C-alpha cells in the first residue's frame, strides 16, 4: 500500500521536488534523450536516520506504480563474498523483468568500504561486494527505465568512489521535518492508539523541536506507559506532557544531526 | 604533524628551514596575482581585487597603499597582517630618516627598514611571520626608479621583473617575451593589463582592477604650488576610467 | 665505465672459478658487495652481466 | 602639511624642531586615516606638547589652514 | 534507588499489566541493557526482578556456550536460542557482549556471525504487543562502544540504562549492608 | 590536534582558530539588518523575549558607543562586552588627542589592528564577535562598516548577518537594481525605517512584534533607540498581509 | 598475556584471549561453590593485567 | 650499517663524457648509425647524467626519422633529440624548490 | 575492456587533440605494428606518465585506446596492490606482470600510484612495510620487462613529483604528458563542440560569448552545465536548447569557484 502522502509531514516539499528527478525520466527516457542530455541514473539520498529517506523512496514508487525492491544490505553483511554473491545476481534478474523498476539500495554503505592505505586490510574485502552490484545494475549502459537510488545512513563507511559522477548524478537533500511538520506527525501517532482527548501537543512540539520522526514515536509510547501505570487504557494530556521533557534530553545528547556526503 | 622544533621560532629546525616560514609562502600563493614591471621612465604595479560579498563595496578594499607620496606598496595575502605592517613601515621610517635626515627615505633605505620589521616577527618565538610578501616599488632621486621584493623572512632583492601569487608562473614568462627594461613605460602598462587578463576573464573591468604608476613628478599634486623645487608626488594612482582608456589602447 | 669492469672482475670472477688460487696468492676471501651510485646508471645490468 | 601652514615666532630653534617632530605625526595621521586631517587636529596635538614642558619649549605660532 | 525504579518501569509493570498494553496497542519494553562500571550489581538486580515477575531466570553468556570448535558450537547456540524462547514467560539474561561485539571491519564471518545474528532475531521477534510481554530480555555489557552497528540502528534494545557515579547516600547504604554481617559496632 | 591549537601559523598557513571564531558568531542566531537610507542609517536586531525571570527590554544587541556611532553585535554576549569597552574607549581618547569627533572609518581600522594582535598573543584567544558600526558620518554621510572576528573588515551598501543571512541579501540586492541607486528610497527618516522593517519580515517569513525587534536610528549628531511603541506605528499597516 | 591482556586493541585484532579471560572472570564472579580455594595470580606488572 | 661482514664497496659515478661516448656509440651501431659521425660531437658537447639518459637519446633520434617516414638518422636529428631529452630532465627536477637562497 | 569494451573511441574524444596524438604514437602503435620499429631498429617507446589533475580525462584517453587495440587491456587500481592480508601486496605486483605475458599484447594501466610511491616511509607500522616492498619490486621488474610485446607500464597521477623524480624518470617514462587544464581557446572550443554536435541549438544568443567567459573551465564543468540546462528543457517541452538557456545556466554556475567563493574568506 502507498505510504499516505498526507502522513508524510514536514517533508511535503520533498515528495514534490522528487518526481522531477524520478517520474519524468522513469516513465519516458524519450524526453531527456531528445532534450539532448545523457539520462540520469544514480540518485543519492542523505538525512540523519529517522527522517524517512526510505519512507520517501516508497511514497514515490507507489504513485507511479513502478515495481519496488527494498534491499537492506546490513541484513547480509559479511567480509568476503558468500551469501551476498547469491542474492545480488537474483535481485537484478527480478528487477529487469518487472521493469520499470526502482532499486532502493538501503545502507549501501554497509558493504561500502573505505580505501585506506595502512588501515584494516579486511574493509577492502567488504568493498568488493558493492562494486559487483554496481556493474550488474548498469555497465557502460544507461537506462532510466531501470534506475538506482542509493541511500546512506553512516557517512564515514561510505565509499569515496560511489560519490563520483558516473555512479551518481544528483545529490538530493532530505532535511529535518518542519516545526509544525513535527506536530502533524505527533498528532497522527496518538490518533492510532487510544486517547481520551489530548491537545497539549501545542506546548509539547516546541520542546521536542529538532526531533527525527522516529523519536517522536518514543515520547508517545512512554506517555502511554504512564497511562497504563495510572490504570487507564487512554493517554491523558498530562501523561504526554511528562514524556516529552525526558525524551528530549537523550534525544539531543545522543542525536544524529549528520548529513551524509 | 611537523616537529615541535619547527613550530618553534626559538629552536633551530632539523632542516634549519622553519615550518612557519614555509606556511607564510603557502598563504602568499593563495592570494592575488600581483606584479611589477620596471621601465626606463617608470614602474607600473597592478593587481586584481577580491570580489568579496556582492553588496560589499570594492573601493574600500585597497591592495595598494602609498607608504610616502613618492613610494607605494603592493602585496599578496591577508588584510590584517598587511595593515599592521603598513603602520609600522611608515612610523619606523619617520623616526629614522624624516627627523634625522629630515627628508623622505631613499628607496633602498625604506626597503631595508621594512625587512627589519619582518625579521622580528620571525625571530621572536610565539609571534608568527607576517602573513604577506611585498613588492615595494618606488622612486627616489639618487637611484632612480627601483623595484623590490621583501619577504616575510626579512630578506629583500631587487629585480628586473617579479610577480607573486597563483599566476606568478604565468605572468613572469609573459613579461619576458614581450618586454625588457629598455622599453618605455607606456608599453608596459598595456602589457601588464594583458598579463593580468590571463588570470581572470569573467570581469576585467576597471572597478575590480587597481593599477598605478610611479613615474614622473606631478607638480599639480604637490599641493603647495608656487614653490617649484620640491618634487611632486611620483606616485599617481590611475582611476577606473583611466584604466578603461588603457584597455582600448590594448 | 671500465673503471668498473676491472674492479668488479677481480672481486667476483676469480674466487668463484678457482677459490684455491685466490686463497693462496692472496689472503682470505672477499665477502658481500654493495653497488652505490645514482639510479639509472645500469648497476642491475652489471649484476646480470657477470652472472 | 600642504594646506596647513603656520608661521613661527619665539625661540627659532624650538620653532623648527617642534614643526619637524609634529610634522611626522600629522603625516602619519593623514595616511593612517586616508583623509586630510582637520585644522583643529593640528591645533590640539601642538597644544599638548608645549603644555607638558610648561612652555620652556617656547614656540608661539599662528596656525592657519 | 534510581536504577531500581527505572528497571521496574521497563520490566515488572508491563508483565502484569500485559492486557492493558494490548488494548492501547503500544509496544511494551523489548529489553533492557545495563552498562557502565562493574560493581554496580548488574547481576543481582536481574535475579531479584525476575523473581518478582515470576519468570524463569536463565543466566546465560552467548560466547561461553561455544564449546571447543565453532562448528559443533555455532549449531549448539541455535538450539539454545530455540530452548530459551520456548517455556515463556522468561527473562533471559545474556551477558558480556564484548567478545561478539566486533564493531571492527575484521569482524569474523566465521561462526561468530551466527551467534550475533541470532541475537538480532531474538530482539526483532519481541516487537508487537504480545511477544514483548511474555518473553523479556536483559543484557549486560561493560564497554558499549564496541558493538555491532546494526544494534545502534532501530530500537534493538528498547531501553538503555547508564549507571551514574555513587553518591554519599549510596556509599553509606552499601557499607551498612556489609557491616550487618560483621558484629554491630555503634 | 596540536595543529588546531597553535596560535602561530598552521601547517596550512590559514588558521584553524580563525575558522572557529566564524562558527561561534552564529551560536546566538541573531538575525540583524543594517541599511543606508538617504540621510538615515537604520539598524534592526531581534530582541529575544525570554522568560519572566529576565526583563525583555534589558536584553539588547544594539549599543550606543558614542555620538552618531551605534554598534550591533552578533556572536556571544560576554565577548561582546569585552570588545565594546575598547571601542567606546578609543572614541573618547581620539577626541582628546585630536580635538574632533572620530570618524567611523578610523574606529574600524583601529579594531582590525587589535584583532590581529590577538593571534600574536599566545595567552589570549581571539574574540569571536562581529562589530558592525553604523553612523551618519561627518563627511561621508550614511556608512556601514562590518568587522569580522578574524579581523578582516569591509564597508557595505547594505548587509545582514546570521545563519539566515542569505535570504535577506537577495531581497536587498534586487531592490537596489530596480531602484538603480544604493540608498533606500525616501528622504524621510521615518518611512525608511518602515521599508527596513518590512524587508526583514519578508525575507525571514516571520512577522515580528515590537517585542521581537529593536530599532536604533542614526540622525545627525545622535544615535538613539526608539520607543517600543514607535515600532508599532510602522508595524500595523504591514502586519495585515 | 593469554587470559591477561586483550589483543582487540590491534588493527586486525584477536579475541581468543577474550574467551579465556572471560571464563575465568565469571567463575570468580557471582555464586559458585568453592572448597577453600585460594586464588594466586602472578603478574610482573598490574598494568598488563586486564583492569577487569 | 655497522660492522658485521659487509666489506667490499664499489662506487659508480654517473657517466663522464668519455664513457657517454662509448654507451652512445654502440647503441647507434645496432640501430642506425649517426651520419656524419657526430655522435662523438654530441658526447663531447655535453654530459647527460646517467646511461639511462643516453638510451633515451637513442630512442628519440630514431623517432624523428619515423615521423618523416625515413628509416635512417642523421646528425640534425641527434641535435634536436639531445636538447629535448636533457632539458626535460632538468624541468621536472627543479620545480620542487620555491625560491630559497 | 574487450569482453565488454568502452563506447569511448578516438572520435568520442573531443578537445585535447594535440595531447591525444602523442599518446597513440607511444602506446597503440608498438602493439599494432612491431614491424615499423624493427626496420629502423629502435627500442619501442617506454612508459607514459599522465598528469594533470582529475578532469583532464587521463582515464578517458586509455578508454579510447582500449577499443582499438583489439588485444588485452588490463585496468587495475592502487587499492589492489596495498595489503589485503598484510602480506598480499608483494605477490600482487608479480601477478599483474606475469598475467600480461600470457595474453600479450596487453596494456598495463595503473590508475592510482600516488600513495604507493612516497619518498619516505614508516617501518614501525607493520602494515606499511608491504607499501614499501611493492614500490621497490616495481623498479626491479621494469628493468626485466624491456624488450617485450606488452607496453611498458602505463600509470596515471595527479602530479609528477609524487613519484620519486630521480628513480622514476625519462627512459622508463620518456613521454611525460602535462595536460592543459588552464587551457587555450582552441582547447575549450573543441569541448563545447562535442555538445554542439550532440543536439542542435536554436541560436538565440552569441555562442562565443560563453567561451571567453569560461576562464579555464574543464570538461567536467561544461558537462554539468548542460545537465541542468536540459532539466529545465523537459518542463517547457523544448527539445532544442536555447542559447539563452545555456547562458543563464552558465550564469548560475560560475564554476572553478571564480571569485565569489574562494575570495570570500581568503580576503
Ligand atoms: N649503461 C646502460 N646501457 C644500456 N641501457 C642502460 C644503461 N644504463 C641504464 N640503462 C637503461 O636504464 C634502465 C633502468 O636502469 P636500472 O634500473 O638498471 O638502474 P640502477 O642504476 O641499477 O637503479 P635503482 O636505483 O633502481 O636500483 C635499464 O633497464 C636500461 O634499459
Ligand atoms: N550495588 C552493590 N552493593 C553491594 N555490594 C556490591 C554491589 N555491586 C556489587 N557488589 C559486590 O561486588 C561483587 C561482585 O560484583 P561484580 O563486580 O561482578 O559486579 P557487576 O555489576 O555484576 O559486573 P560484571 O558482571 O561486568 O563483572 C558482588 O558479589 C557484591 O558483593
Ligand atoms: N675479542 C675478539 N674475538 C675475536 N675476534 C675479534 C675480537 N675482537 C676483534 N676481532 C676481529 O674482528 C674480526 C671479524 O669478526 P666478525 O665480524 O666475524 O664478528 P661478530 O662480532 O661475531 O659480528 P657479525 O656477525 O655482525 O659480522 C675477527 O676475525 C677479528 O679479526
Ligand atoms: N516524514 C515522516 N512522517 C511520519 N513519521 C515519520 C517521518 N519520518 C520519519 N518517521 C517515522 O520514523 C520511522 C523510521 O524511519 P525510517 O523509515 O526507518 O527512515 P531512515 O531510512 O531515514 O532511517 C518511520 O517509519 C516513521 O514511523
Ligand atoms: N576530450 C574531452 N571531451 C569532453 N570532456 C572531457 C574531455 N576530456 C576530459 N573530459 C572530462 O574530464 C572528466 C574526467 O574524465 P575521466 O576519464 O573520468 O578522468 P580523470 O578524472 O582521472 O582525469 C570528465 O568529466 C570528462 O567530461
Ligand atoms: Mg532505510
Ligand atoms: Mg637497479
Ligand atoms: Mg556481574
Ligand atoms: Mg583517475
Amino acid at each position: 500500500g502507498e505510504i499516505t502522502f498526507d502522513g508524510i509531514g514536514g517533508l511535503t516539499e520533498q515528495i514534490r521536488e522528487l518526481r522531477e528527478v524520478i517520474e519524468l525520466p522513469l516513465k519516458n527516457p524519450e524526453i531527456f534523450q531528445r532534450v539532448g542530455i545523457k539520462p540520469p541514473k544514480g540518485v543519492l539520498l542523505y538525512g540523519p536516520p529517522g527522517t524517512g529517506k526510505t519512507l520517501l523512496a516508497k511514497a514515490v514508487a507507489a504513485t507511479i506504480g513502478a515495481n519496488f525492491i527494498f534491499s537492506p544490505a546490513s541484513g547480509i553483511v559479511d567480509k568476503y563474498i558468500g551469501e551476498s554473491a547469491r542474492i545480488i545476481r537474483e535481485m537484478f534478474a527480478y528487477a529487469k523483468e518487472h521493469e520499470p523498476c526502482i532499486i532502493f539500495m538501503d545502507e549501501v554503505d554497509a558493504i561500502g568500504g573505505r580505501r585506506f592505505s595502512e588501515g584494516t586490510s579486511a574493509d577492502r574485502e567488504i568493498q568488493r561486494t558493492l562494486m559487483e552490484l554496481l556493474t550488474q545494475m548498469d555497465g557502460f549502459d544507461n537506462l532510466g527505465q531501470t534506475k538506482i537510488i542509493m541511500a546512506t545512513n553512516r557517512p564515514d563507511t561510505l565509499d569515496p568512489a560511489l560519490l563520483r559522477p558516473g555512479r551518481l548524478d544528483r545529490k538530493v537533500e532530505i532535511p529535518l521535518p518542519n516545526e509544525a511538520g513535527r506536530l502533524e506527525i505527533f498528532k497522527i501517532h496518538t490518533a492510532k492508539v487510544k486517547k481520551t482527548g489530548e491537545f497539549d501537543f501545542e506546548a509539547a512540539v516546541k520542546m521536542s523541536d529538532g526531533f527525527n520522526g522516529a523519536d517522536i514515536r518514543n515520547c508517545a509510547t512512554e506517555a502511554g506507559f504512564f497511562a497504563i501505570r495510572d490504570d487507564r487504557d487512554h493517554i491523558n494530556p498530562d501523561d504526554l506532557m511528562k514524556a516529552v521533557r525526558k525524551v528530549a534530553e537523550v534525544k539531543k545528547l545522543e542525536g544524529t544531526i549528520e548529513y551524509q556526503k | 604533524m611537523t616537529d615541535r622544533y619547527s613550530f618553534s621560532l626559538t629552536t633551530f629546525s632539523p632542516s634549519g628551514k622553519l615550518g612557519q616560514i614555509d606556511y607564510a609562502l603557502t598563504a602568499v600563493k593563495q592570494g592575488v596575482t600581483s606584479l611589477g614591471i620596471k621601465a626606463t621612465n617608470g614602474v607600473v604595479i597592478a593587481t586584481e581585487k577580491k570580489s568579496s560579498s556582492p553588496l560589499a563595496m570594492s573601493e574600500t578594499l585597497s591592495k595598494v597603499s602609498l607608504l610616502t607620496p613618492d613610494i607605494g606598496a603592493v602585496y599578496s595575502g591577508m588584510g590584517p597582517d598587511y595593515r599592521v605592517l603598513v603602520d609600522k613601515s611608515r612610523k619606523v621610517a619617520h623616526t629614522s630618516y624624516k627627523r634625522i635626515y629630515g627628508e623622505y627615505p631613499p628607496t633602498k633605505l625604506l626597503v631595508s627598514e621594512v625587512a627589519k620589521i619582518m625579521q622580528e616577527a620571525t625571530q621572536s618565538g610565539g609571534v608568527r611571520p607576517f602573513g604577506v610578501s611585498l613588492l615595494i616599488a618606488g622612486h627616489d632621486e639618487f637611484n632612480g626608479f627601483s623595484l623590490y621584493q621583501v619577504d616575510p623572512s626579512g630578506s629583500y632583492f631587487p629585480w628586473k621583473a617579479t610577480a607573486i601569487g597563483k599566476g606568478s608562473v604565468a605572468a613572469k614568462t609573459f613579461l619576458e617575451k614581450r618586454w625588457n627594461d629598455e622599453l618605455e613605460l607606456e608599453d608596459a602598462i598595456h602589457i601588464a593589463l594583458l598579463t593580468l587578463k590571463e588570470s581572470v576573464e569573467g570581469e576585467f573591468n576597471g572597478d575590480t582592477i587597481e593599477l598605478a604608476i610611479i613615474g614622473d613628478e606631478n607638480p599639480d599634486l604637490l599641493g603647495y604650488t608656487g614653490i617649484p623645487t620640491d618634487k611632486g608626488p611620483r606616485f599617481r594612482k590611475l582611476t577606473s576610467q583611466e584604466i578603461n582608456d588603457r584597455l582600448e589602447a590594448l | 665505465l671500465t673503471k668498473q669492469i676491472k674492479e668488479i672482475k677481480e672481486v667476483i670472477e676469480l674466487p668463484v672459478k678457482h677459490p684455491e688460487l685466490f686463497e693462496s696468492l692472496g689472503i682470505a676471501q672477499p665477502k658481500g658487495v654493495i653497488l652505490y651510485g645514482p639510479p639509472g646508471t645500469g648497476k642491475t645490468l652489471l649484476a646480470r652481466a657477470v652472472a | 602639511s600642504p594646506k596647513i601652514w603656520c608661521a613661527g615666532a619665539g625661540t627659532a630653534a624650538d620653532t623648527e624642531a617642534v614643526t619637524q617632530l609634529i610634522g611626522s605625526n600629522i603625516e602619519l595621521h593623514s595616511l593612517y586615516t586616508s583623509r586630510e586631517p582637520r585644522v583643529v587636529s593640528a591645533l590640539q596635538m601642538l597644544k599638548q606638547h608645549l603644555f607638558k614642558y610648561q612652555g620652556h619649549i617656547g614656540a608661539y605660532l599662528i596656525v592657519a589652514g | 534507588d534510581k536504577q531500581i525504579e527505572e528497571l521496574v518501569e521497563a520490566i515488572v509493570l508491563p508483565m502484569k499489566r500485559a492486557d492493558k498494553f494490548k488494548d492501547m496497542g503500544i509496544r511494551a519494553p523489548k529489553g533492557a541493557l545495563m552498562y557502565g562500571p562493574p560493581g554496580t550489581g548488574k547481576t543481582l538486580l536481574a535475579r531479584a526482578c525476575a523473581a518478582q515477575t515470576n519468570a524463569t531466570f536463565l543466566k546465560l553468556a552467548a560466547p561461553q556456550l561455544v564449546q571447543m570448535y565453532i562448528g559443533e558450537g555455532a549449531k549448539l547456540v541455535r538450539d539454545a536460542f530455540a530452548l530459551a524462547k520456548e517455556k515463556a514467560p522468561t527473562i533471559i539474561f545474556i551477558d558480556e557482549l564484548d567478545a561478539i561485539g566486533t564493531k571492527r571491519f575484521d569482524s569474523e564471518k566465521s561462526g561468530d556471525r551466527e551467534v550475533q545474528r541470532t541475537m538480532l532475531e531474538l530482539l526483532n521477534q519481541l516487537d508487537g504487543f504480545s511477544s514483548d510481554d511474555r518473553v523479556k530480555v536483559l543484557a549486560a555489557t561493560n564497554r558499549v562502544d564496541v558493538l555491532d552497528p546494526a544494534l545502534l540502528r532501530s530500537g534493538r534494545l528498547d531501553r538503555k540504562i547508564e549507571f551514574p557515579l555513587p553518591s554519599e547516600d549510596s556509599r553509606a547504604q552499601i557499607l551498612q549492608i556489609h557491616s550487618r554481617k560483621m558484629t554491630t559496632d555503634d | 590536534g596540536y595543529d588546531r591549537h597553535i596560535t602561530i601559523f598552521s601547517p596550512e598557513g590559514r588558521l584553524y582558530q580563525v575558522e572557529y571564531a566564524f562558527k561561534a558568531t552564529n551560536q546566538t542566531n541573531i538575525n540583524s539588518l543594517a541599511v543606508r537610507g538617504k540621510d538615515c542609517t537604520v539598524v534592526i536586531s531581534q530582541k529575544k523575549v525570554p522568560d519572566k525571570l529576565l526583563d525583555p527590554t534589558t536584553v539588547s544587541y544594539i549599543f550606543c558607543i558614542s555620538r552618531t556611532i551605534g554598534m550591533v553585535v552578533n556572536g556571544p554576549i560576554p565577548d561582546a562586552r569585552n570588545a565594546a569597552l575598547r571601542a567606546k574607549a578609543e572614541a573618547a581618547e581620539f577626541r582628546y588627542k585630536y580635538g574632533y569627533d572620530m570618524p567611523c572609518d578610523v574606529l574600524a581600522k583601529r579594531m582590525a589592528n587589535l584583532s590581529q594582535i590577538y593571534t600574536q598573543r599566545a595567552y589570549m584567544r581571539p574574540l569571536g564577535v562581529i562589530l558592525t558600526f553604523v553612523s551618519v558620518d561627518e563627511e561621508l554621510g550614511p556608512s556601514i562598516y562590518k568587522t569580522d572576528p578574524a579581523g578582516y573588515y569591509v564597508g557595505y551598501k547594505a548587509t545582514a548577518t546570521g545563519p539566515k543571512q542569505q535570504e535577506i541579501t537577495t531581497n536587498l540586492e534586487n531592490h537596489f537594481k530596480k531602484s538603480k541607486i544604493d540608498h533606500i528610497n525616501e528622504e524621510s527618516w521615518e518611512k525608511v525605517v518602515e521599508f527596513a522593517i518590512t524587508h526583514m519580515i519578508d525575507a525571514l517569513g516571520t512577522e515580528f512584534s515590537k517585542n521581537d525587534l529593536e530599532v536604533g536610528v542614526a540622525t545627525k549628531d545622535k544615535f538613539f533607540t526608539l520607543s517600543a511603541e514607535n515600532i508599532e506605528e510602522r508595524l500595523v499597516a504591514i502586519a495585515e498581509q | 598475556a593469554v587470559g591477561g591482556a586483550r589483543f582487540d586493541d590491534g588493527a586486525g585484532g584477536d579475541n581468543e584471549v577474550q574467551r579465556t579471560m572471560l571464563e575465568l572472570i565469571t567463575q570468580l564472579d557471582g555464586f559458585d561453590p568453592r572448597g577453600n580455594i585460594k586464588v594466586m595470580f602472578a603478574t610482573n606488572r598490574p598494568n598488563t593485567l586486564d583492569p577487569a | 650499517l655497522r660492522p658485521g661482514r659487509i666489506d667490499r664497496k664499489i662506487e659508480f659515478p654517473p657517466p663522464s663524457v668519455a664513457a657517454r661516448a662509448e654507451i652512445l656509440r654502440i647503441h647507434s651501431r645496432k640501430m642506425n648509425l649517426t651520419r656524419g659521425i657526430n655522435l662523438r660531437k654530441v658526447a663531447e658537447k655535453m654530459n647527460g647524467c646517467s646511461g639511462a639518459d643516453v638510451k633515451g637519446v637513442c630512442t628519440e633520434a630514431g623517432m624523428y626519422a619515423l615521423r618523416e617516414r625515413r628509416i635512417h638518422v642523421t646528425q640534425e636529428d641527434f641535435e634536436l633529440a639531445v636538447g629535448k631529452v636533457m632539458n626535460k630532465n632538468q624541468e621536472t627536477a627543479i620545480s620542487v624548490a620555491k625560491l630559497f637562497k | 575492456g574487450e569482453n565488454e569494451k568502452p563506447d569511448v573511441t578516438y572520435a568520442d574524444v573531443g578537445g585535447l587533440d594535440m595531447q591525444k596524438q602523442e599518446i597513440r604514437e607511444a602506446v597503440e602503435l608498438p602493439l599494432v605494428q612491431a614491424d615499423l620499429y624493427e626496420q629502423i631498429g629502435i627500442d619501442p617507446p617506454r612508459g607514459v606518465l599522465l598528469y594533470g589533475p582529475p578532469g583532464t580525462g587521463k582515464t578517458m584517453l586509455v578508454k579510447a585506446v582500449a577499443n582499438s587495440t583489439k588485444a588485452a587491456f588490463i585496468r587495475v587500481n592502487g587499492s589492489e596492490f596495498v595489503h589485503k592480508y598484510l602480506g598480499e601486496g608483494p605477490r600482487m605486483v608479480r601477478d599483474v606482470f606475469r598475467l600480461a605475458r600470457e595474453n600479450a599484447p596487453s596494456i598495463i594501466f595503473i590508475d592510482e600510484v600516488d600513495s604507493i610511491a612516497t619518498k619516505r616511509f614508516d617501518a614501525q607500522t607493520g602494515s606499511d612495510r608491504e607499501v614499501q616492498r611493492i614500490l621497490i619490486e616495481l623498479l626491479t621488474q621494469m628493468d626485466g620487462f624491456d624488450q617485450s610485446t606488452n607496453v611498458k607500464v602505463i600509470m596515471a597521477t595527479n602530479r609528477a613529483d609524487t613519484l620519486d623524480p630521480a628513480l622514476l624518470r625519462p627512459g622508463r617514462l620518456d613521454r611525460k604528458i602535462e595536460f592543459p587544464s588552464l587551457r587555450d581557446r582552441r582547447e575549450r572550443r573543441l569541448i563545447f563542440g562535442t555538445i554542439a554536435s550532440k543536439m542542435s541549438l536554436a541560436p538565440e544568443a552569441d555562442l562565443d560569448s560563453l567561451i571567453i567567459r569560461n576562464d579555464s573551465l574543464s570538461g567536467a564543468v561544461i558537462a554539468a552545465i548542460m545537465q541542468e540546462a536540459g532539466l529545465r528543457a523537459v518542463r517547457k517541452n523544448r527539445y532544442v536548447i536555447l542559447q539563452s538557456d545555456l547562458e543563464e545556466a552558465y550564469a548560475t554556475q560560475v564554476k572553478t569557484d571564480n571569485t565569489v567563493d574562494k575570495f570570500d574568506f581568503y580576503k
